[PDB]
């Protein structure tokens, strides 16, 4: 009453337990070891050990990533504990949108653009991407951009395109002072007579973090821009009517 | 304890009900009003399953089975030991599952992310409700629902299917299966593709998404792209579950015969039903 | 209505992307195809180029020969009548030899010989396609995960059509080439083996098939939910974790108490899917060779 099928199914369940162990440890290559809420190493790390390091050799001379490896936020974090015990929220000490915390958070990614397989910038304003054009749908260029306060924050002056994925990724929006900001495509609604942005009221557009070069955007800048805009869903909700 | 990058996200806000009253975590788990609700529904449901097991006389999880009321109860309430426990457990399960989805919504709002995950989960909840609520109500009896037991619910699948002959012939079931198989195909391919680029051949730098595109174009002549493949995985899995619900909500409500007969249409069309030869001639 | 990034709002188009060269023999790569605005609402619009090569041409040829061997059999089953052909299209079946012919290759052409011929062509078509999935990765310097995952599907197909019939001693045990007939074959298989619901490898296969839809719904929805932070750029998120990957992980950590990484979710994905046909092929291979009746077997093992 212990034949090959019995041996096979018991063996498979042992294999499956080992596979889950492997998979869980592989998924601990970021964020671990766990920390106390004051940032020191936590006593309880759970039953799965930290994976042993692996290395990625990044293309384009960008260096080498080793994970797991010593982790640091690499940025100040303007939040304060609300309770002595564990498990309660940490409250922004300043302006959470400006300080990049909560749903406004950004990560200290590389302050360089993402590159394509040929080492060129992946994202470019359409005005610098030879032959790129709107090929279907409403072209937003020239439209007014409206915030959740129903007021106009600016007008669209270019589309920033992912070249290898041929995808609109940002709208470049000119503000009343003549500077521009990038707005993530996933956070806008293109209509026939306007682009509407639920996440921001008109008065928060100038606070969108700026890019240092007019024809490229770094991964660090994208994180600051996208975090800020998404953070508006929480932090501009007093102005959403 | 926190992930090394987590503290900056653990801010107040985003709750739908209760303000800051439930706005806290237990270890990794967010609580929220719907975490409390989930706990209440799940604990009560589990308690009632334990009660049913006591009535049944077994602690064996492979034998515990909570049956719905006999068909003769129609849509009425039944005594606890005779289907009433199944009825209350089903209310608790529904409450636990919906509370779980709304807890996910609060989590989405605190994190400033889209609502796609609890929306996707709602398809699973609707498929469950198709089998224990919508179909039993349309059919006129709770006793058409499946029982809660590890093996007895499979027997319910088998008995229900074979009521209609080979259930393979249900055309919405065919569509559902095609989505489940295609979904598993797409998941294997997507996982392999990303891993084959992040973990290239030995002696090589990490590949780029352009290598992923080139690989799939070389292989089959088309690359759906990184945004497209996540849209597609969501679509295939949700469509599988949609057509699952569809293939059952019609069975026993507007279709009563052997499912193979549905196809007898195309065979018996008048301009070729009588042509000698073939299979159907 | 807030935008959900299910369908593209504004499509853009530029010069065709010719792809990476690496070590690809460009002599065997086609030219680019046209752009599809229809496809561009959901994914990329560009069609092609495609790679040809010896293995692909061999696979295409054998694959069409397989398809045509079945097709000619159907035309013969239809008396060469085009209306009987369309009418009974799903009912025709190219069947394997009867059990009396064993594993012999001498079955008359009309009584199983054509099935063997079709299967030969299908065997060459699949295994040369498998070589193609390996060599296309190798030529681009990529890992071999696609070829390895494809071998899991191949394993179930090999068990159904080749390995299990041989061990059972006749080609008659193999699956027929027909739409409805292969469904009838599947129902019959379970009835003959005492209810496949009670084959524990079939139960595992289902857990992984359901689990593959669970996981791809989770993962596809998660990436769309963080596409407002560039979340679908998974390779650069692996190389340089961004707020997309952090928020995606914390959604799941806060929901269910643990989470993945941008790389590691794709290991969960590849194993969830591969295990479907790995366990499935084991369960079928054991049926009739070792276990005649899964329900009875299960009652005596638990
Ligand atoms: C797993 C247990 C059973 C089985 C049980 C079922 C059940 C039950 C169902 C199917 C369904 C299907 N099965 Mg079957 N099937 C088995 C083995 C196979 C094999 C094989 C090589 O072993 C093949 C080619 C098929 C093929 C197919 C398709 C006809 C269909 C959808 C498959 C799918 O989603 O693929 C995912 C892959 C893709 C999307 C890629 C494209 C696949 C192409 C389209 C397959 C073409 C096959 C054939 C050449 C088509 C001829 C069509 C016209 C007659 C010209 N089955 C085994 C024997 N199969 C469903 C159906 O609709 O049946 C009518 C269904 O309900
Ligand atoms: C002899 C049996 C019959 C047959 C009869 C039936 C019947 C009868 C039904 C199906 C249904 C299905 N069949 Mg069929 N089927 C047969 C052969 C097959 C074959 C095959 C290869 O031969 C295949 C692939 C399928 C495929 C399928 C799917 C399309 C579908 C099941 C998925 C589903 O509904 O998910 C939907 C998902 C869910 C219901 C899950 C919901 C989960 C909830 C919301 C959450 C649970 C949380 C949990 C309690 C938490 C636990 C604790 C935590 C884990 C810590 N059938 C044969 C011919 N089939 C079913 C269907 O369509 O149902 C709608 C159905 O009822
Ligand atoms: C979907 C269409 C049919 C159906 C047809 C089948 C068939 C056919 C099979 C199963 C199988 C299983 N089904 Mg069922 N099943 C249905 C409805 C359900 C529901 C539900 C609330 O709707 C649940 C919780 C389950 C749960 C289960 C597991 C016992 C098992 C593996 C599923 C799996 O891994 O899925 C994918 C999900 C995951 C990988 C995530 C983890 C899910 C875990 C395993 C759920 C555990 C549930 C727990 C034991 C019971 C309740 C919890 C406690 C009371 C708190 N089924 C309906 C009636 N199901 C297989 C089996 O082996 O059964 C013995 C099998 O062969
Ligand atoms: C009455 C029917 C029986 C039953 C009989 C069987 C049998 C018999 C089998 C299954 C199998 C399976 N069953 Mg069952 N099944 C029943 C009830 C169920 C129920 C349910 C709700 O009750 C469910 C959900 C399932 C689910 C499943 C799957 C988990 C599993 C098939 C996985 C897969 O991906 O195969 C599909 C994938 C493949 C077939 C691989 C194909 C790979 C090849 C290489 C593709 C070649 C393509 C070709 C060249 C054409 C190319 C065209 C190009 C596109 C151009 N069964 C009942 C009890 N089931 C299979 C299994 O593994 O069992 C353990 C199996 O053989
Ligand atoms: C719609 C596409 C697929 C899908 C999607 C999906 N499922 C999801 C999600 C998504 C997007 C989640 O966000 C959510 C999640 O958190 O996953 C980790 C979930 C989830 N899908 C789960 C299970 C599951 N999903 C399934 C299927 C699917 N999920 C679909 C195929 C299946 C099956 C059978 O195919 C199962 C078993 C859970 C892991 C999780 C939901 C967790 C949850 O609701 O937790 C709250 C409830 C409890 C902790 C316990 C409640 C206990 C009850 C009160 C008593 C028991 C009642 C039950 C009816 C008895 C059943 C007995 C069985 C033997 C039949
Ligand atoms: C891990 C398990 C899942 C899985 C994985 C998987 N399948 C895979 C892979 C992987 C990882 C591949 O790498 C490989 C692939 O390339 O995918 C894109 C494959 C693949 N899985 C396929 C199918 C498939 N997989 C299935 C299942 C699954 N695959 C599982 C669910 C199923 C089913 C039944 O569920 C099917 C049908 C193919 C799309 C592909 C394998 C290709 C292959 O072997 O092709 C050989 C045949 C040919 C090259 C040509 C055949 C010709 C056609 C039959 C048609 C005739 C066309 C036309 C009408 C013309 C006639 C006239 C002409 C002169 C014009
Ligand atoms: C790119 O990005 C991505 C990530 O990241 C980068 C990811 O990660 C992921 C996520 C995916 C993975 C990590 C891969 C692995 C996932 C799978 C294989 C899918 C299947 C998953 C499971 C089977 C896990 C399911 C776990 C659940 C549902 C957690 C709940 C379980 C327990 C708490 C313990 C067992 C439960 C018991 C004993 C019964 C239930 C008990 C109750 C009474 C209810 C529990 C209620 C809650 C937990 C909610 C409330 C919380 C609390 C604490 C309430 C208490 C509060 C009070 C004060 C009362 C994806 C998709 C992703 O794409
Ligand atoms: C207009 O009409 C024309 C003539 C042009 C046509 O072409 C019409 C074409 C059709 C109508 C096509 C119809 C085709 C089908 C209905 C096909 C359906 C096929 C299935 C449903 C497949 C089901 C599963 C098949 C399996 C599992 C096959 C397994 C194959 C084996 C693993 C291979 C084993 C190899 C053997 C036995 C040969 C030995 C050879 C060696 C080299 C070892
Ligand atoms: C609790 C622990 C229980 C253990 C039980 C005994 C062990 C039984 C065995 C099962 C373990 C199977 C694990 C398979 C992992 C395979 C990983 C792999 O294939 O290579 C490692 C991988 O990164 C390299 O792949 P890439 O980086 O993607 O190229
Ligand atoms: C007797 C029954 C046992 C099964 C019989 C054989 C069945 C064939 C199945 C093969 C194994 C399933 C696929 C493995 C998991 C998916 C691939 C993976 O994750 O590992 C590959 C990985 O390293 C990368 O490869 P390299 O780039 O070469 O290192
Ligand atoms: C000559 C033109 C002929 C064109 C014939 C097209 C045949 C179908 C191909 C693909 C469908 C979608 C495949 C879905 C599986 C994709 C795996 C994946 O992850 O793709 C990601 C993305 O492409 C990059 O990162
Ligand atoms: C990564 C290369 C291949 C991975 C190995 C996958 C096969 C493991 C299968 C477990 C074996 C259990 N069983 C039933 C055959 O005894
Ligand atoms: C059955 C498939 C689900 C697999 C469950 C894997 C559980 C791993 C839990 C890891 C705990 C992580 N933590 C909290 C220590 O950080
Ligand atoms: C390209 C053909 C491939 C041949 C491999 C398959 C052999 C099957 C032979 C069928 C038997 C016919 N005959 C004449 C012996 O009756
Ligand atoms: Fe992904």
């Amino acid at each position: 009453n212990f034949d090959l099928a019995s041996l096979a199914i018991y063996s498979f369940w042992i294999f499956l337990a080992g596979l889950i162990y492997y998979l869980q440890t592989e998924n601990m290559r970021e964020g671990y070891p766990l920390e106390n809420e004051d940032g020191t190493p936590a006593a309880n790390q759970g039953p799965f050990p930290l994976p042993k390091p692996k290395t990625f050799i990044l293309p384009h001379g960008r260096g080498t990533l080793t994970v797991p490896g010593p982790e640091s936020e690499d940025r100040p974090i303007a939040l304060a504990r609300t309770a002595v015990s564990e498990g309660f929220p940490h409250a922004p000490t300043g302006d959470p949108m400006k300080d990049g915390v909560g749903p406004a958070s950004w990560v200290a990614r590389r302050d360089l653009p993402e590159l394509d397989g040929h080492g060129h910038n992946k994202i470019k304003p359409m005005k610098a991407a030879a032959g790129f054009h709107v090929s279907a749908g409403k072209n937003p260029i020239g439209l007014p951009v409206r915030g959740c306060d129903l007021e106009i924050a600016g007008k669209v002056v270019d589309i920033w395109v992912d070249i290898p994925e041929q995808m609109a990724r940002f709208l470049e929006v000119e503000l009343k002072d003549g500077s521009t900001r990038l707005l993530p495509m996933q956070m806008v609604k293109v209509q026939s007579n306007r682009v509407h942005v639920n996440a921001l009221s008109s008065d928060l557009f100038a606070g969108i973090p700026t890019i240092k070069s007019p024809t490229e955007v770094t991964l660090l800048e994208e994180d600051k821009i996208c975090g800020y805009v998404a953070g508006g869903l929480m932090y501009a909700a007093p102005k959403r009517k | 304890a926190l992930l090394s990058f987590e503290r900056k996200y653990r801010v107040p806000g985003g709750t739908l009900v209760g303000g800051n009253l439930f706005d806290f975590w237990v270890g990794p788990f967010y609580v929220g009003f719907f975490g409390v609700a989930t706990f209440f529904f799940a604990a009560l449901g589990i308690i009632l399953i334990a009660w049913s097991a006591v009535l049944q006389g077994t602690w064996n999880p492979q034998l515990i089975s909570v049956y719905p009321p006999a068909l003769e109860y129609g849509l009425g309430g039944a005594p606890l030991a005779k289907g009433g426990l199944w009825q209350i457990i089903t209310i608790c399960a529904t409450g636990a599952f919906v509370s779980w989805a709304l807890r996910e919504v609060e989590i989405c709002r605190k994190l400033g992310i889209g609502y796609h995950i609890p929306f996707a989960f709602a398809f699973a909840i609707l498929a469950y409700l198709t089998l224990v609520l919508f179909r039993p109500v349309m059919m006129g009896a709770w006793g058409y629902a499946f029982p809660y037991g590890i093996w007895t619910h499979l027997d319910w699948v088998s008995n229900t299917g074979y009521t209609y002959g080979n259930f393979h012939y249900n055309p919405a079931h065919m569509i559902a299966i095609t989505f489940f198989f295609t979904n598993a195909l797409a998941l294997a391919l997507h996982g392999a593709l990303v891993l084959s680029a992040a973990n290239p051949e030995k002696g090589k730098e990490m590949r780029t998404p352009d290598h992923e595109d080139t690989f799939f174009r070389d292989l089959v002549g088309y690359s759906i792209g990184t945004l497209g493949i996540h849209r597609l995985g969501l679509l295939l899995s949700l469509s599988a579950v949609f057509f699952s619900a569809l293939c059952m909500i019609i069975t026993g409500t507007i279709w009563f015969d052997q499912w193979v007969d549905w196809w007898q249409w195309w065979v018996k069309l008048p301009w070729w039903a009588n042509i000698p030869g073939g299979i159907n001639g | 209505a807030e935008y959900q990034n299910i369908f593209t709002q504004v499509q853009v188009r530029g010069p065709a992307d010719l792809g990476m060269t690496e070590d690809v023999n460009l002599a065997n790569r086609s030219g680019v195809g046209p752009f599809s605005t229809l496809l561009g609402w959901f994914g990329n619009a560009q069609l092609g180029p495609i790679y040809l090569g010896s293995l692909g041409v061999l696979s295409l040829f054998s694959g069409l020969m397989w398809f045509f061997t079945i097709g000619i059999w159907f035309w013969y089953q239809a008396g060469w009548n085009p209306a009987v052909f369309l009418r009974d299209l799903f009912f025709f079946s190219l069947e394997p030899p009867a059990p009396e012919y064993g594993l012999s290759f001498a079955a008359p052409l009309k009584e199983g010989g054509l099935w063997l011929i079709a299967s030969f062509f299908m065997f060459v078509a699949v295994w040369s396609w498998w070589g193609r999935t390996y060599l296309r990765a190798q030529a681009l310097g990529m890992g071999k995960h696609t070829a390895w995952a494809f071998l899991s599907a191949i394993w179930l197909w090999m068990v159904l059509g080749f390995i299990r019939p041989i061990l059972m001693g006749s080609w008659s045990e193999a699956v027929p080439y027909g739409i409805f007939s292969h469904l009838d074959w599947t129902n019959n298989f379970s009835l003959v083996h005492g209810n496949l619901h009670y084959n524990p490898f079939h139960g595992l296969s289902i857990a992984f098939l359901y689990g593959s839809a669970l996981l791809f719904a989770m993962h596809g929805a998660t990436i769309l939910a963080v596409s407002r932070f560039g979340g679908e750029r998974e390779l650069e998120q692996i190389a340089d974790r961004g707020t997309a990957a952090e928020r995606a992980a914390l959604f799941w950590r806060w929901t269910m108490g643990f989470n993945a990484t941008m790389e590691g979710i794709h290991r969960w994905a590849i194993w969830m899917a591969v295990l479907v046909t790995l366990t499935g092929g084991i369960g079928i291979l054991l049926s009739g060779t070792v276990v005649d009746n899964w329900y009875v077997w299960g009652q005596n093992h638990g």
